[PDB]
């Protein structure tokens, strides 16, 4: 009758404040279960406890106060999905921001939904192309894979991610329906005009319409950044689970970490290292292991994943990186020096590591990059003494003038990804010996030409490559006979 | 309403209401007191009870003593009539010259924004400053960074812009001391003041002053911030021109926000930071933008703590930025000043679809060479220098070159340098290094590169140093 | 009995029974869910409240649901039908393949074996494999740090040594994946069946497969090396088999268990690691070793963080370490399989008293003619080969001839080479060496011991055609 | 407004006050200076700044041009003369 209050269903703000809302009553609330405030503001219930709820407020809590009535309305936390959703930016949730109207979506997921199990997967083989020479040489990924973004500010860890979307399109334009890949990049607490920069470069390369953007920038709450990456998951997934390829990029997961952080600290978690609580590990280990290859029992489609980690002054033994390097199946690191001194992407060979590596690759790639890891290998152990060598043998005056035109061959410019088969042929002219004649800096000038000339003359041998998936030996004297001829005319 | 101080600890004020409770982010006004304090409700803790964090010293405060709910948070003056006026943190001109007479008050705790709202147009915003306009440019209506240590000339370096930039600068410029020194801003005031941007006798004001220097109590420092970004804010939004904003120091306000995190009763972040971090630096540095419609070119004076870039506030502050200069104090030992990092420093305009592809690989060269010395220096400082090859040790005298030739002696620093400021056009920058680059000047020592303007200059240094 | 959920936060849940508690320990089934949910009491809070680690997702939880005490800590089944199965940390079958039919249930917490039913001998586990039992001797119920992940045959190595100890010893294995990628969990299972040791047909099966996965929180983590354990303790005591258990690996169950210390609230000690490190290591690692009844002779895959041996949990994990297997790029490339490192894999077994007189010097004289090659390699490049002593020039020789020599085929490779398996006797191996030290092979060419069993099979690929 | 560093190398290798001339600095600068101490200290802190760098690089043993022997010559002097 009078102050009854139904403390079942619902109760009132006992506390708020920093995003933390310590509700009374809620008899019936199950745990991370949406909640609805006063204000019309929603709410997570993270903590449950025996006289309180401890919430953590979906936006602005100014609007929150005292005493305000908290409503369970039986919320099942979960995001629109399907294909509706490419070409559109939407929030952590699912909701447009980049007013163009609502979303005709009609299937809707779930964000906390468990991995595949260990049996309906298959092991990893098809190969998801980045259109980085360096990478499908080096650190070659695969679909249903997950390898690891991972270097310090600035060092070109979004450029990698990038160049990746726009390499798609050539796939995605095609008949090859299987070879097709879908993108979806999770912005996790970066700043809107980024974000912003972002998709017009992706507008530009016609590489939009294949793609879900999903922002929690840098102003959206602290849940906010924690769910969006799993919000994206769960759009990725539709693909997998329906015979299709989905591509996902978590950028970053180091300021998910933060994000997820700040509410266990405030909802008083214990602190670990580095103010970390103990499930954040656990918060990206469940997050990265979602990416899977599924075998034909269940449809043959595949979520493949690339997490981003920012280190600081290169050390990649900080707490969070230490998680996702042992998480992932792979990771490619890049480094400031390398950068500066020219090396662009700055991708070091020597750390960086796939493990699904030699099966990702095409058996075109195969046939060359092996090779190329071997004598990249034994350059860099003699690298040092570049200059201090005039009295070495030959033998490492060699292995030294192989590695540095090999590694002038792995560079690459941003925006420009390279189909499968333009990259086995730039690569077969260094590792061929056919450029060791060659002075350094002309290297680059040459793959711009010699690049130009064999798609503008041989369309059929390009072709040939990609057709047969493996450079034949009618094909390698094919290459012969264009490199060395195209050579002597160069230096003419 | 009225309230009842419960509990008094630093400039953390606890007050109870017996009614209406007032909500998160309202200004209170503390009753019966010489000069007025301002609280900020900062949360709810029950009971009829809210914490607050006071805008000034809670010196001579009362338990129990009464304070009025203002309704609302602070609301500053905003307008034209804020030009050429010292506001404080609450908006009460700090200059003794009045009320600012403004139509409008606008509320210091605003929305960031909108993903909508955003631009993506840039040009490059030439500064004279050889470092800058070679390697890491400003973008016109873009986000600048200055990062540096405790002096290493952060201070210096905003100053210099300031002259280079907002005095032939057509639309308005709104200054804001936080945390930073009361002192650095009466000079400020007074050569403002002298030059002509702020104008005593009429309205041709072009500059709004905002200050909350490091005299203030942690709960100022920790808002004054949001105080001089509203002032740009209307000057933007509601009137559609292009703003200069001048921040020194926007680390002061994750500083003091730390202050009275354990008093607000926080389990203490990494490095005895706040847990909020990140998400209180969010709904700041979102607000510091340029939108479709209006302009705001910000430049923040970044403090470095303990000179570690990875110190959390400065390193959180990375990701909100279009071009970041950062500033060792390793270089200015050596008397290199400006001391910009040549291996630090990034812009989202280092584009050559943009800046020229002349420009960008006549700097990409600048800092490979650099870079190779950087790399040089410990083998050769143990195994001497006659190891070096003939097109090795050539690099070495020409990035020691091409190191002294990014030193500049600038306008303000006339009292430091000992020299005429000077102010280098973009294409005699690009033409300058091009040239030691090449190899044209390797005849010339080192010295005569060392503090000079444009490379005309360099060459007359040699002449001189002759004899 | 029951009790009522009274608090979820995070991983951590909070249970109140009316009347009895259950013991620290003791596994409760939370009623009324989707799958199973097991929640590991972990303290007794007071007020009749114990707190529990879940070793499931703790989402879709409602304050006051009814959870039943087990009565007993977390049972899995026991018995040889555990081969050939993919097993979590509760005992549920994770291969979709039918619930596990074992006739006993055994609990996964158990004490250390008493000083009593202690082995006061120290025997050697004859591996089969040449590298192994010559220069880094496996102790029969000890423990064996296992360097570098895959890359270089990891996963082979592995099951060569599950073939060859149910062949030579008729002692099963058990691994237990700790912190296993699902990708790699599948990818490890049709490996093994693909190779012969899972028998997905009939019962020939040779191992026991336990998956903690990633994706499970820090109590499944923390406790799967038990329930890996507790199955392989079944094999020593209720069948009196040399047992083999292979954990990978062992960083991820110092991280499992140090997140749980995080998680309960208990203040961290040195380096971030759990003030329980000490003990958290030892109640596990005492419980493998050589009893009465049998013996569980433990391979444990090392992660150790930023290269750092002197971290605490490399540190606390070396107390426990007998022997070490080293697998190597550097090796592997140059092609010896398996890629061990000859120089850097050491025991503690390593000693005239334990394996013998002759072993010793034998393996002692393969370790120093492959250091004085390394020692001469530098002399090799930069001199002039012609140019060495007599006694210098057939060193180098003879020591390249001992490389070759620790090549071996395996016989879970031979779906892959083509060529056939290898189990070298112990003896075999010591004699075999021995002549080749002893320059009884200094006529016979290198690539006659590349890739063979014995010195037999090595002297008659020698001859080959000429 | 700046600071005075003082360092043991300094203090034991002789330089009394042992003030690193590098790392200290004043920020008010010839403001603070009578017009006569302007006029023989107005460049002299970014002068020694300079042969302290070239003090330490060029001990390895480099020919070293008149120029950059100039600066050697008058940074050994003033530093006396401090
Ligand atoms: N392969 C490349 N060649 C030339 N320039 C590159 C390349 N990759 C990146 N860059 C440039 O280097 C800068 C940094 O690249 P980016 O991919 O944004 O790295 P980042 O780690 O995401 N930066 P941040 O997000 O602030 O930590 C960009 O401004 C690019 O213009
Ligand atoms: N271009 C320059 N030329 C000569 N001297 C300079 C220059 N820039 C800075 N300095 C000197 O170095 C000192 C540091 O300058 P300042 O701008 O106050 O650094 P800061 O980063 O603001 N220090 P702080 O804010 O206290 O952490 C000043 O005292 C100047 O004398
Ligand atoms: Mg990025
Ligand atoms: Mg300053």
């Amino acid at each position: 009758a009078d102050t009854s209050v139904d403390l079942e269903e619902t109760g009132r703000v006992l506390s708020i404040g920093d995003g933390i809302a310590r509700v009374h009553g809620l008899r019936n609330v199950q745990a991370e279960e949406m909640v609805e405030f006063s204000s019309g503001l929603k709410g997570m219930s993270l903590n449950l406890e025996p006289d309180n709820v401890g919430v953590v407020v979906f936006g602005n809590d100014k609007l929150i106060k005292e005493g305000d009535i908290v409503k369970r309305t039986g919320a099942i936390v979960d995001v629109p999905v399907g294909e509706e959703l490419l070409g559109r930016v939407v929030d952590a949730l699912g909701n447009a921001i980049d007013g163009k109207g609502p979303i005709g979506s009609k299937a809707r997921r779930r964000v906390g939904l468990k991995a595949p199990g260990i049996i309906p997967r298959i092991s990893v083989r098809e190969p998801m192309q980045t259109g980085i020479k360096a990478v499908d040489s080096l650190v070659p990924i695969g679909r249903g894979q997950r390898e690891l973004i991972i270097g310090d500010r600035q060092t070109g860890k979004t450029s990698i991610a990038i160049d990746t979307i726009i390499n798609q399109k050539r796939f995605n334009d095609g008949t090859d329906e299987k070879k097709k890949l879908y993108c979806i990049y999770v912005a996790i607490g970066q700043k809107r005009s980024t974000v912003a920069q972002l998709v017009k470069r992706l507008t530009d390369a016609d590489a939009m319409k294949y793609t879900i953007v999903v922002s929690a920038t840098a102003s959206d709450a602290a849940p906010l950044q924690y769910l969006a990456p799993y919000s994206g998951c769960s759009m990725g997934e539709y693909f997998r689970d329906n015979g299709k390829h989905a591509l996902i990029i978590y950028d970053d997961l180091s300021k998910q970490a933060v994000a997820y952080r700040q509410m266990s600290l405030l909802l008083r978690r214990p602190p670990g290292r580095e103010a970390y609580p103990g499930d954040v590990f656990y918060l990206h280990s469940r997050l990265l292991e979602r990416a899977a290859k599924m075998n034909d029992a269940f449809g043959g489609g595949s979520l493949t994943a690339l997490p981003v980690i920012e280190t600081q002054a290169g050390d990649v033994s900080a707490y969070i990186p230490t998680n996702v390097i042992s998480i992932t199946d792979g990771q490619i690191f890049l480094e400031t020096e390398l950068f500066y001194k020219g090396i662009r992407p700055a991708i070091n060979v020597g750390l960086s590591v796939s493990r699904v590596g030699s099966a990702a690759q095409t058996r075109a790639m195969k046939q060359v990059a092996g090779t190329m890891k071997l004598e990249l290998a034994q350059y860099r152990e003699v690298a040092a003494f570049a200059q201090f060598g005039s009295d070495l043998d030959a033998a490492t005056q060699q292995l030294l003038s192989r590695g540095v035109r090999l590694t002038e061959l792995l560079k690459q410019g941003q925006y420009s990804p390279m189909a499968i088969e333009e990259q086995v042929a730039v690569i077969y002219a260094g590792v061929r010996g056919y450029l060791d004649k060659l002075e350094p800096s002309k290297i680059t000038k040459f793959e711009n030409a010699f690049l130009s000339h064999v798609i503008s003359q041989h369309q059929a041998l390009l072709g040939k490559i990609r057709t047969d998936g493996k450079i034949s030996e009618e094909s390698d004297a094919k290459l012969k006979e264009i490199v060395t001829n195209f050579l002597a005319g160069f230096e003419a | 309403t009225t309230g009842r101080i419960v509990a008094v600890i630093g400039a953390v004020v606890d007050v109870q209401f017996d009614e209406g409770l007032p909500p998160i982010l309202n200004a209170l006004e503390v009753q019966g007191r010489e000069t007025r304090l301002v609280l900020e409700v900062a949360q709810h803790l029950g009971e009829s009870t809210v914490r607050t964090i006071a805008m000034d010293g809670t010196e001579g405060l009362v338990r129990g003593q009464k304070v009025l709910d203002s309704g609302a948070p602070i609301r500053i003056p905003v307008g034209p009539e804020t030009l050429g006026r010292i506001m404080n943190v609450i908006g009460e001109p700090i200059d003794e010259r009045g009320p600012i007479k403004t139509k409008q008050f606008a509320a210091i705790h605003a929305e960031a924004p909108e993903f909508v709202e955003m631009s993506v147009e840039q040009e490059i915003l030439v500064t004279g400053i050889k470092v800058v306009d070679l390697l890491a440019p400003y973008a016109k209506g873009g986000k600048i960074g200055l990062f540096g240590g405790a002096g290493v000339g952060k201070t210096v370096l905003i100053m210099e812009l300031i002259n280079n930039v907002a005095k032939a600068h057509g639309g308005y410029s709104v200054f804001a001391g936080v945390g930073e020194r009361t002192r650095e801003g009466n000079d400020l005031y007074h050569e403002m003041i002298e030059s002509g941007v702020i104008n005593l006798k009429d309205a041709t004001s072009k500059v709004a002053l905002v200050y909350g220097q490091m005299n203030e109590p942690p709960g100022a420092r920790a808002r004054v911030a949001l105080t001089g970004l509203t002032v740009a804010e209307y000057f933007r939004d509601q009137e559609g021109q292009d703003v200069l904003l001048f921040i020194d120091n926007i680390f002061r306000f994750t500083q003091a926000g730390s202050e009275v995190s354990a008093l607000l009763g926080r389990i203490p972040s990494a490095v005895g930071y706040q847990p909020t971090l990140a998400t209180d630096m969010g709904t700041m540095q979102e607000r510091i933008t340029t939108t479709k419609k209006g302009s705001i070119t910000s430049v923040q004076a970044i403090y470095v703590p303990a000179d570690d870039l990875t110190d959390p506030a400065p390193a959180t502050t990375f990701a909100h930025l279009d071009a970041t200069t950062v500033l060792s104090r390793a270089i200015a030992e050596l008397g290199i000043y400006p001391a910009v990092d040549p291996l630090d420093s990034t812009s989202r305009i280092m584009d050559p679809n943009i800046v020229g592809s002349e420009h960008y690989d006549v700097a990409r060269g600048v800092q490979k060479i650099l870079q190779d010395y950087k790399s040089l220096q410990d083998i050769i400082a143990i195994l001497g220098m006659d190891e070096l090859s003939e097109e090795d040790k050539l690099t070495v005298s020409r990035a020691r070159k091409i190191q002294r030739f990014l030193s500049q002696p600038f306008q303000v620093a006339e009292v430091f340098t000992g020299h005429l400021g000077k102010l280098v056009p973009l294409k005699e920058t690009i033409k300058g290094f091009q040239q030691i680059l090449a190899g044209e000047y390797d005849h010339l020592p080192e010295q005569a590169f060392y503090m000079v303007g444009p490379i005309e200059e360099a060459v007359a240094k040699a002449d001189k140093l002759a004899e």
